[PDB]
């Protein structure tokens, strides 16, 4: 069995590169950013542009929703990260403390802590009532591509072009794991699982690795497409058959079936790097966004 | 400075 992802809706606005898009935990909405300093709010279902949300001041870089899809943190070039209400456009509070360009960000479960890591090599965790920054982590010594909670918020997996997945105590601050195999390609994405118990990390090499977190072991490799330059981010995509999703540099989306490791579906369309991809959180949906050259986000449905 | 406006949409050197 295989998935027939097909073309649903082409989203246009953005002025510059798409960098990141996400769907929102209720599934009614998309949130995209871009380079071009805004993010865009978009109809899940039917692709249709609801707003756009405006303040920082360069480019941003990832974007992520709070649990109760009330509110969005952004990551920016302009060191700051920017917690929005999603109803009024407002900024809430603007997130102060790294000294390089904020590069990943994601809210906890819970939703009250954001993680972010940036350029300056650290990770930081922020009070989201108070805006007040809790730990600033000596994560890693290079820029930190992604960071991501676990189910229940007790861990932080960080990735960075030192090679290294780290996973974090998020209420003492402490590492508690590093994984590592054996070579050092650059870290380009991670992810938990949505149980908890795998990481899925991409690197530099072309190569995507489902990680047993517990054991600290490798258990899949997912091969064939384009990844030597950019951040990409991947997906556990659950709502039908079990796949994993990921954007690459030759313009398309590749699809893997989980178990087999066997690429099921390349999604044409785009022409440009696809930096983007995000599964919806209850309907067979995935969304896709490309760089400068494209300027497009895609909608994609499938019957599994 | 990115010239394209943000860390993500450059590539790695």
């Amino acid at each position: 069995v295989k998935p027939n992802y097909a073309l649903k809706f082409t989203l246009a606005g953005h002025t510059k590169a798409v960098s990141s898009v996400k769907f929102s935990p209720n599934g009614e909405w998309l949130a995209s950013s871009s380079a071009d300093k805004l993010i865009k709010i978009w109809g899940a279902y039917d692709g249709k542009f609801e707003k756009t949300i405006s303040g920082h001041k360069l480019g941003i870089s990832d974007v992520a929703w709070s649990s109760d899809s009330n509110l969005l943190v952004s990551a920016s070039d302009d060191k700051t990260l920017k917690i929005w209400d999603v109803s009024s456009g407002k900024c809430l509070k603007t997130l102060k403390g790294h000294s390089n360009y904020v590069f990943c960000c994601n809210f906890n479960p819970q939703s009250n802590l954001i993680v972010s890591g940036s350029f300056d090599e650290s990770v930081r965790i922020w009070d989201v009532k108070t805006g007040k920054c809790l730990k600033t982590l000596p994560a890693h010594s290079d820029p930190v591509s992604a960071v991501h909670f676990n189910r229940d918020g007790s861990l932080i997996v960080s990735s960075s072009y030192d090679g290294l997945c780290r996973i974090w105590d998020t209420a003492s601050g402490q590492c508690l794991k590093t994984l590592i195999d054996d070579d050092n390609p650059p870290v380009s994405f991670v992810k938990f699982s949505p149980n908890g118990k795998y990481i899925l990390a991409a690197t530099l090499d072309n190569t995507l690795k489902l990680w047993d977190y517990s054991k600290g072991k490798c258990l899949k490799t997912y091969t064939g497409h384009k990844n030597e330059k950019y951040c990409i981010f991947a997906n556990f995509s659950v709502t039908g058959g079990k796949w994993i999703v990921s954007g690459s540099e030759d313009n398309l989306v590749y699809i893997w079936n989980l178990q087999t490791k066997e690429i099921v579906q390349k999604l044409q369309g785009h022409t440009d790097v696809v930096i983007s991809t995000a599964c919806h959180p209850t309907e067979n949906i995935i969304a896709s966004a490309a760089l400068e050259n494209d300027k497009t986000i895609k909608l994609w449905k499938s019957d599994c | 400075i990115n010239p394209t406006g943000c860390a993500r949409s450059e590539p790695k050197i």
